[PDB]
């Protein structure tokens, strides 16, 4: 009967340490708060929104305030090609003499970090060339997140509470992101590109004190009232130019040369710019157009468990894109910053994707009512139900036994002296595919390898300009664009496949059982997240719909590691110039464990031993301290709760019998971690331990060879 | 009524038994009377005495009072043991057996609480209760 | 950068340091 | 629990007659020899062990480590003073550790006694 | 504490109140016939969730359901 | 040359792989005496290895660069051989075990103790399924066009919604 | 010397206080 | 630990492919994936998997030859078992051959 938890009433009465615990658990799931009401609900999303947005402000803000102040950009911008990014400074009081003077690094007096997020990179393309400009995007984001914290207070006062039907209007939220959020922002950023970023690529200095005078182009706005847009069609760069000096520089703000710039080995300024001025219009326009809307209306986990399966589609988007698409001047040459930017990102998108499915389940048994819900699309899949789970459960015992089948068998001949034993299936459809794009090396001689196909040539309106530029760089081996592939990259996409194919049954089976089965037809009036049902009925361990995204979560990590796993070994070769030890060992288990694993663990395990230390201690101490937090989560996996609960009565009793002690006591009655609690808890220490093991590892690897 | 003072059995032990949870709040007390002098395992460790008695044991959980009466049903076939629960120190007197007679029999009298009129296959969806202070299976 | 520049900043961070510690406690009320 | 060390008359002896059994100390000066008791051997890991222990220097940092952890236990020794006694509850005994009743100087009398200590133990090893 | 729902898909077996170990369910006199009986829950304080009693139901799709709610002292079995 | 393949034939490098594993084995076999058990199993593991090598020189395969035999399925006529005549001598074997269990169960399952004959399975019926396992892909013709390969959605167990 | 005195404030300092705030906020009661 | 000790003798058994040390390879790399299928069994619990076969047997009710013994998942003691003997099949066998290849060939 005590105060804390205010959310949770009911946890408020317990008397023992779980109340703590999961007064944490259900502080921010506001849908079980006591005695609340729909419309205080949206009024507290919409302001917990600002918050998160404050922090990203924040975020980026201290990703800006630090640059500035202890890195080395104004440094960095001369010659980026040999400095290495200062992420700040290390405050440590535990160094001593000698790891001071290993991480006294990158021509750094003070220790200090090498940065490796690539904002170096993403600033200058903008158009930062000095740290005093640095240090104006951080000042001005601590104004924007208060700004934020003052407008979520702003619209939580009673004058400016808004109504419930402001925050269902559906259809003019859409309108207005892609006209404003959309819309606005992508044209005014191809402007940021015009009016700031190619000028100083061009070595002409745009900044406050005259952005109002110096024009983007010699005489710009006449042809532009008078339709004549091709003016800005004017001389581009040659391809003698050196990026961010004005030694072959042209005068074009609109271009559409296609391929990488030659030196930088990254997208043209002006090409990045008429592709925000184009999908900008293509916003506008379909923002101004405005029984199953009745239902995704109504429910914040059906929306959200959209925006989630939309924002996990797109976070894929960009680590694919940006590999074979670099974006940003010399990106594509730091090749630990291409390796940590591709992997990061991917993660977050197998996150987003579980998440997605996830918030899905707790719609169907919270929200979704069968009767509002009848004869429509959404009732039709739960009609053949048993039917997508059990083909789709097919596919992965399918994929699963051939795919690991056919390494096995390169292994085994492959351990017996004879390699040319081994099943090494060519990646035909795929390479059709480059050779349709183009790629005249696997020549299949057909769309555009085929030189007179209407598609090359374009009769229809003299269109197909990106043709050039492209071409170039499809034969030249030189980058990441459409890469060759081989045996090696055939397994791995069916592993890939078998990985997204198992991820994927469980989490829409999750959801599809979360409101029942014959094992358990009432599981919806237990709630998303409970222990289970007890040992009758055979057993009822891990059913429970929370327990299916949770047994996914180790799934995704496995199958987003797989892609990191053979993203990162195939750059490897490419960026030593030697594609052929991964070509030829990629195509058997052994050789990832040899070539790959380790092979590249040489240095990082070595970052201190015996005989000194080097710059990779920390990488070193995390890869170690990553092994053990993920080693730690198999505790919690394994052992399960009533054995810990016995254990600590003994503790209980020996505390209260021991003299010099008996004379304190705990205010919360001690117990163990609940039975769902455990698997949370595990699975945190298990996946915070996976990713700190690879992260350690990606970097510290890649940084010592290059 | 308990009336206590009663006889406590021959044990001498138990590190596993009634610390600082029972003087605060909340322990226990069952009643039976033996019908000889024979040996039988508590559920704190294993041997006491049972009595002739008026036997009584103090414990701490209404859970380990009931499996020492079930032994005492089906070991020795005692079946007037009679659990309690405390004065002032403890909340409700004589839980068991609440109506006078063993409540695997039936006794009228007593009130069907609990008591559902409908199906589970009949269960509402928890969208028909919303947003609302009723619970999935109230009634 | 500069030593006064630093102090700058860290003069307008309190400006986040209030709205923050009311939001938060608005979020609770 | 009962043989034999629980119930022997060396160890009840020497239960009782410590500063937080005894009867007749009061609660500024029997957390002052609690507090003098377990400040006083609080230098000795640190001037023998700390991050330098071969310095001038190692006995100045020893003990200037040695009142660090002290001044953080008069937090905790307060701090089991605001949740423990939280409205200054009683309970079936009320002495000084089962309600409180004596609990805002013994905070302090640790502190005189602990703080006293390392500031009488410096003396001894780095002087004299 | 638990909430603990007796159905009246009941066949007044009995076994489920013989199954759980803190006595919290009793059978008292159905009146749809005044023959069969049905299990009623005067002493909910004691459930632990242990769900012993469930398992003891023979019926196809069990009448007595526990739906494990807020935890207190005699709930969590704590000694202490 | 389907991707830029060179033919095992007229390829340099799968013909330097015969090159190299026997003088491993010659190598083992300098050491030894030319007449003994061991060297009578040093000459049979040159020519087990020959042989392979002038099967994959002889078939007209595509080695790569490794000198390793890829393998090609878009399925055209003239890598048949590769996949669909090895992949289609799987699924006539395949559907006979499988109208094997399709076949077995629906009788026996007509019986007292239906499934101690999944225990003690009858040397009767299971022959008698192996020559009903050879009719499999004309059976099930007339099978599912009458429909008794499915059934109706009202017969089977199906999960509450 | 502004990393010296502030990172033994922000890791030390700052979780001996903002615990003890969330020390008495937990334990307790209306 | 791990440089000195793991890193520097897991070479002898991993550089054997093509050797007559060469199933200490195989059973070096077998025995990682067995102890790996464990935990298939040991993070997880049944009524996930009794539920999951109410799809497989409809694939087989489906086709109307769902099997008289009923398909069922393994009991609770028998998941926990499974998964601990697996375990152990691996955790030895690893260590089994990777102390076999490393002290024939240097020791
Ligand atoms: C929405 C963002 C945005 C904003 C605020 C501006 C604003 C401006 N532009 Mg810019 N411009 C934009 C988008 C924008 N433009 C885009 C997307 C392009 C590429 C097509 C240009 C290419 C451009 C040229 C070539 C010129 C301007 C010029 C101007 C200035 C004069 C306009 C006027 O008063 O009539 C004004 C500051 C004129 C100027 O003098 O720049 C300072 C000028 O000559 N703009
Ligand atoms: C032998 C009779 C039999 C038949 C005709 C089927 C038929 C089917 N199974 Mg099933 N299944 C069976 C037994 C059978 N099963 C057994 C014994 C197991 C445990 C190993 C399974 C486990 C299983 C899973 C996990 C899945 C299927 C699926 C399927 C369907 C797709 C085909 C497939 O890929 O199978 C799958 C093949 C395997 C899993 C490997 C082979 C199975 C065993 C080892 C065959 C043993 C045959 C036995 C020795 C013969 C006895 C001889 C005697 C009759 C004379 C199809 C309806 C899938 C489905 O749901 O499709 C929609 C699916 O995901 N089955
Ligand atoms: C290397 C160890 C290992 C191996 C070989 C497998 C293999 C498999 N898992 Mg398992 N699994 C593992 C570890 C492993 N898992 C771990 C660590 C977890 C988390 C506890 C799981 C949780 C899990 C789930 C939830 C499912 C699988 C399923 C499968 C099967 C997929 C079908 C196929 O690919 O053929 C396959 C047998 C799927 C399955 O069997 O569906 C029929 C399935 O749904 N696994
Ligand atoms: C059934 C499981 C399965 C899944 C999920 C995938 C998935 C994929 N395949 Mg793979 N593939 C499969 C089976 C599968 N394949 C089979 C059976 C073969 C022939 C051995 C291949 C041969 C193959 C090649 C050569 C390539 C891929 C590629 C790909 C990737 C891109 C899509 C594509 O090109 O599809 C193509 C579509 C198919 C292959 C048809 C779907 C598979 C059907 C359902 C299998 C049925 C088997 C059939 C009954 C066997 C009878 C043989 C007989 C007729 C002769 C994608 C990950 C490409 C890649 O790696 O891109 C990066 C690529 O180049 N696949
Ligand atoms: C299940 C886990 C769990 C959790 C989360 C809690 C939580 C709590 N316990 Mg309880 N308790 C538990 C189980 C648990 N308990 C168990 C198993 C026992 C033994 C039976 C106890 C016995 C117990 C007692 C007697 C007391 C608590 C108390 C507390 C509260 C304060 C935290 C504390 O005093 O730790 C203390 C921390 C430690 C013991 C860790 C050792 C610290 C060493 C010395 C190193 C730290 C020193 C170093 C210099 C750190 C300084 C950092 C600074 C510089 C930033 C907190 C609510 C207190 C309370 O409830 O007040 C009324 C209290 O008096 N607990
Ligand atoms: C758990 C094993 C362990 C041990 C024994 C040590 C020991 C030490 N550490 Mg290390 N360290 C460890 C693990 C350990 N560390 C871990 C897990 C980490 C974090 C990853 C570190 C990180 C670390 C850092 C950064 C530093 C140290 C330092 C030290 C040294 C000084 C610490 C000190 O003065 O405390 C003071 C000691 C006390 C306050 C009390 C000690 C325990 C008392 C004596 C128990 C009394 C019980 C009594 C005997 C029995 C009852 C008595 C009876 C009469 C009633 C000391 C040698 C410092 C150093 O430089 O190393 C040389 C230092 O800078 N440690
Ligand atoms: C928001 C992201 C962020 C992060 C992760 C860091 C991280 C760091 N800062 Mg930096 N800092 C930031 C923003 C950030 N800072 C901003 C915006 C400013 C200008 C106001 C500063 C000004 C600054 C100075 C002057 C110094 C540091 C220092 C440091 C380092 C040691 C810790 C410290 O003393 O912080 C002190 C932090 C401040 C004085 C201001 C922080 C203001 C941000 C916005 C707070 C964000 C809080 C975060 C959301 C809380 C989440 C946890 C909580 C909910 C439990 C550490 C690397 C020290 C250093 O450089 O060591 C080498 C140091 O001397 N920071
Ligand atoms: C993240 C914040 C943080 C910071 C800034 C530090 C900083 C320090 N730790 Mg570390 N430590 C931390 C987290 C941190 N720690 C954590 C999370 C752990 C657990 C893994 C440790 C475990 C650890 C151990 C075992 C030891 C340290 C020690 C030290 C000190 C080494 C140098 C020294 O004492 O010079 C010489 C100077 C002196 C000896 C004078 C000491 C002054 C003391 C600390 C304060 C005196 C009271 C002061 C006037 C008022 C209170 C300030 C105090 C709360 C900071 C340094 C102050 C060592 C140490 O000396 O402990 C005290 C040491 O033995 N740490
Ligand atoms: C041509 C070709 C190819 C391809 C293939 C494919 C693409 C296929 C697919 C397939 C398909 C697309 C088909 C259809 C199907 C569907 C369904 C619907 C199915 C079902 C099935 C069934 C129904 C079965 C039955 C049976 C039998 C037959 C026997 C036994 C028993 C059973 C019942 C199992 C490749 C490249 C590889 C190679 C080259 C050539
Ligand atoms: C996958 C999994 C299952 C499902 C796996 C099962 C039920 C085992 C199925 C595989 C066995 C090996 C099938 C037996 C094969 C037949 C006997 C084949 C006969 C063919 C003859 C020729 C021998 C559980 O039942 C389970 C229970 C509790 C915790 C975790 C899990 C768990 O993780
Ligand atoms: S404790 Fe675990 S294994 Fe036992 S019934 Fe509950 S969920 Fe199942
Ligand atoms: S357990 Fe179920 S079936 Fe048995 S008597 Fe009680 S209500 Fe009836
Ligand atoms: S929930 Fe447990 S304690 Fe309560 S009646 Fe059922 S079996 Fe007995």
């Amino acid at each position: 009967g005590t105060k804390f938890p205010k959310a949770s009433q009911a946890l408020a009465q317990d008397p023992t340490t779980r109340r703590i615990w999961y007064g944490i658990a259900t502080a921010n799931d506001f849908e079980t708060n006591d005695g609340i009401t729909e419309e205080n609900l949206y009024q507290k999303i919409f302001a917990s929104h600002f918050g998160h947005l404050a922090i990203i402000f924040l975020w980026t803000s201290g990703n800006l305030f630090h640059v500035a102040w202890q890195g080395n950009f104004e440094q960095w911008v001369k010659d980026p090609l040999n400095t290495r990014p200062i992420a700040h400074a290390i405050s440590d009081p535990h160094f001593g003499q000698r790891a001071i003077e290993a991480f006294s690094q990158a021509g750094a007096s003070s220790p200090v970090n090498i940065s490796y997020s690539g904002v170096y990179q993403w600033w200058y393309t903008q158009g930062m060339r000095t740290n005093e400009e640095l240090y104006n995007g951080a000042i001005f984001l601590l104004i924007l997140s208060a700004l934020s914290l003052f407008a979520g207070w702003l619209h939580l006062q009673p004058k400016f509470r808004p109504n419930l039907s402001w925050f269902k209007n559906a259809e003019s939220r859409l309108n207005h992101h892609l006209g404003g959020l959309f819309g606005t922002s992508s044209l005014a950023w191809t402007g940021h590109i015009v009016h700031v970023a190619i000028p100083e690529s061009r070595g002409q200095h745009v900044g406050w004190d005259n952005f109002l005078q110096v024009a983007p182009h010699p005489a710009g706005l006449q042809p532009f009232f008078t339709g004549n847009w091709g003016v800005y069609t004017e001389n581009p760069d040659t391809a003698n130019h050196v990026f961010g000096s004005s030694d072959g520089a042209g005068t074009a703000i609109l271009t559409f040369l296609g391929g990488f710039h030659p030196q930088t080995q990254s997208l043209w300024l002006t090409d990045i710019a008429h592709h925000h001025l184009a999908i900008a219009v293509l916003f506008i326009v379909a923002g101004h157009m405005y029984g199953l809307y009745d239902t995704v209306n109504n429910s914040l986990h059906f929306q959200l468990g959209l925006a989630l399966a939309a924002l996990g589609v797109i976070t894929s988007l960009v680590a694919q894109h940006m590999y074979s698409i670099p974006p940003y001047a010399y990106l594509a040459r730091d090749f630990t910053t291409q390796a940590a930017l591709y992997t990061h990102h991917q993660y977050i998108a197998g996150f987003l994707m579980v998440g997605a499915f996830a918030h899905g389940a707790i719609f169907l048994v919270r929200d979704y009512d069968a009767e509002q819900n009848k004869n429509n699309v959404l009732a039709r899949i739960i009609d053949h139900k048993e039917a997508i789970i059990s083909h789709l459960s097919w596919v992965s015992l399918f994929l699963g036994f051939h795919t690991l089948g056919l390494y096995v068998h390169n292994d085994v001949v492959q351990a017996f002296g004879t390699p040319e034993k081994q099943i090494l299936i060519e990646p035909v459809f795929a390479q059709w595919i480059q050779s349709v794009h183009g790629k005249s090396l696997y020549g299949f001689e057909v769309l555009l390898n085929n030189a007179d196909s209407i598609t090359r040539v374009a009769p229809g309106s003299a269109q197909p300009i990106w043709l050039p530029g492209w071409l170039d760089a499809i034969n030249s081996g030189n980058n990441s664009l459409f890469l060759t592939i081989g045996p090696g990259d055939f397994l791995v996409h069916h592993a890939i496949a078998l990985g997204l194919h198992t991820t994927t049954l469980i989490l829409v089976k999750g959801a599809l059982d979360a409101r029942g089965s014959k094992l358990m037809p009432d599981k919806k009036d237990f709630g998303y997240s409970f222990p289970c049902d007890g040992p009758g009925r055979g057993g009822t361990c891990d059913i429970s719909a929370w327990d299916a995204f949770y047994l996914a979560v180790f799934w995704m990590l496995n199958t987003i590691g797989w892609t990191t796993f053979y993203w990162h070994w195939k750059h490897l070769g490419v960026w030593q110039g030697n594609v052929a030890q991964f070509n030829e060992s990629s195509t058997y288990l052994m050789g990832w464990f040899r070539d790959y694993l380790w092979l590249n663990s040489s240095q990082l395990i070595n970052g201190y031993n015996p005989f000194g230390m080097n710059n990779l201690s920390v990488w070193a101490w995390m890869f170690l301290f990553g092994h053990l937090i993920w080693a730690t989560g198999f505790m919690f996996l394994i052992s399960w709760r009533g054995y810990w609960q016995e254990l600590i009565e003994t503790l209980v009793w020996a505390h209260e019998r021991t003299p010099l002690a008996n004379l304190v006591r705990w205010k919360d009655k001690p117990v163990a971690l609940s039975i769902v609690q455990a698997r949370l808890v595990g699975l945190a220490h298990f996946a915070v331990g996976y990713i700190v093991t690879y992260a350690a590892f990606l970097i510290a690897s890649t940084a010592s060879k290059f | 009524t308990l009336n206590l003072n009663a006889p406590t059995p021959i044990f001498g032990g138990s590190t596993g038994g009634l610390l600082r949870k029972a003087e605060v709040e909340e322990f226990y007390s069952i009643t039976w009377t033996g019908k000889s002098e024979t040996v039988f395992e508590l559920p704190t460790g294993g041997a006491a005495i049972m009595r002739a008695g008026e036997n009584l044991l103090r414990l701490a959980r209404k859970e380990q009072c009931i499996a020492l009466g079930a032994q005492l049903k089906d070991k020795f076939k005692i079946t007037d043991y009679k659990i309690y629960r405390v004065y002032p120190s403890g909340e409700v007197q004589f839980l068991h057996p609440k109506d006078g007679v063993f409540p695997e029999k039936v006794n009228p009298g007593r009130v069907a609480v609990g008591s559902n009129k409908r199906r589970i296959g009949q269960n509402p969806d928890p969208a028909k209760l919303k947003f609302k202070g009723q619970e999935t299976f109230d009634s | 950068l500069a030593d006064g520049q630093i102090f700058t900043a860290l003069a307008v961070a309190l400006v986040p340091g209030i709205l923050a510690l009311r939001l938060a406690l608005e979020l609770y009320k | 629990l009962s043989t034999p060390i629980s119930n022997s008359s060396a160890v009840n002896g020497l239960l009782a007659n410590l500063p937080a059994y005894r009867k007749g100390l009061t609660p500024r000066l029997r957390g002052l020899e609690i507090g003098m008791a377990h400040g006083y051997f609080l230098t000795g890991p640190f001037v023998e062990l700390g991050p330098l222990r071969n310095t001038d220097g190692g006995i100045l940092y020893g003990s200037l480590s040695a009142v660090g952890l002290v001044v953080i236990l008069t937090a905790c020794l307060a701090l089991y003073g605001k949740a423990n006694f939280s409205g200054s509850s009683k309970s079936k005994d009320a002495t000084l550790w089962e309600s409180g009743e004596g609990w805002s100087d013994f905070v302090s009398g640790w502190l005189i006694g602990g703080a006293g200590s390392v500031g009488f133990a410096y003396l001894l090893l780095q002087y004299i | 504490a638990h909430t603990v729902k007796i159905y009246d898909t009941c066949i007044g077996c009995t076994q489920c109140v013989r199954a759980c170990p803190t006595d919290v369910l009793e059978m008292v006199p159905w009146d749809g016939c005044r023959a069969n009986q049905i299990a009623s829950a005067p002493r909910t304080e004691d459930c632990v969730g242990c769900k012993r009693c469930e398992s003891a139901c023979p019926t196809d799709f069990l009448s007595i359901r526990v739906y494990l709610g807020a935890e207190t002292t005699r709930s969590m079995g704590l000694g202490y | 040359d389907v991707a830029g393949l060179i033919p095992c034939s007229q390829s340099d490098a799968f013909e330097r792989r015969l090159k190299n594993t026997t003088q491993r084995l010659e190598n083992r076999l300098k050491k030894y005496e030319p007449g003994s058990a061991p060297a009578e199993a040093l000459q049979k593991q040159i020519d087990k290895t020959q042989q392979r090598f002038d099967k994959y020189r002889n078939s007209g395969l595509l080695c790569g660069a490794d000198g390793l035999p890829h393998l090609i399925t878009d399925g055209r006529w003239s890598h048949a051989g590769e996949f669909t005549i090895p992949g289609l001598l799987f699924l006539y074997i395949a559907g006979f075990i499988g109208w094997s269990g399709r076949s077995y169960l629906q009788a026996v399952a007509a019986s007292d103790n239906s499934t101690e004959k999944e225990i003690i399975i009858d040397i009767p019926v299971a022959l008698q399924s192996v020559s009903k396992g050879f009719v499999w892909p004309l059976a099930a013709l007339q099978e599912f066009s009458s429909g008794k390969l499915t059934a109706r959605d009202e017969e089977i167990t199906i999960s509450p919604r | 010397n502004l990393p010296s005195i502030l990172v033994p404030m922000v890791g030390i300092v700052l979780p001996a206080i903002v615990m003890a705030l969330l020390f008495v906020y937990i334990e307790t009661d209306e | 630990w791990l440089r000195d000790f793991l890193w520097a003798q897991a070479s002898q058994v991993i550089q054997s492919y093509g050797s007559a040390l060469s199933a200490y390879g195989l059973m070096f790399l077998g025995a990682h994936f067995i102890w790996a299928f464990s935990l298939m069994f040991l993070f997880s619990g049944r009524g996930y998997w009794q539920e999951l076969i109410e799809s497989i047997v409809w694939a087989h009710n489906k086709l109307k030859f769902a099997p008289s013994i009923q398909p069922r998942a393994l009991s609770i003691t028998q998941g926990r078992a499974v998964g601990v003997a697996h375990y152990l099949l691996g955790g030895i066998a690893t260590t089994w051959s990777f102390f076999h290849a490393r002290i024939i060939s240097v020791g």
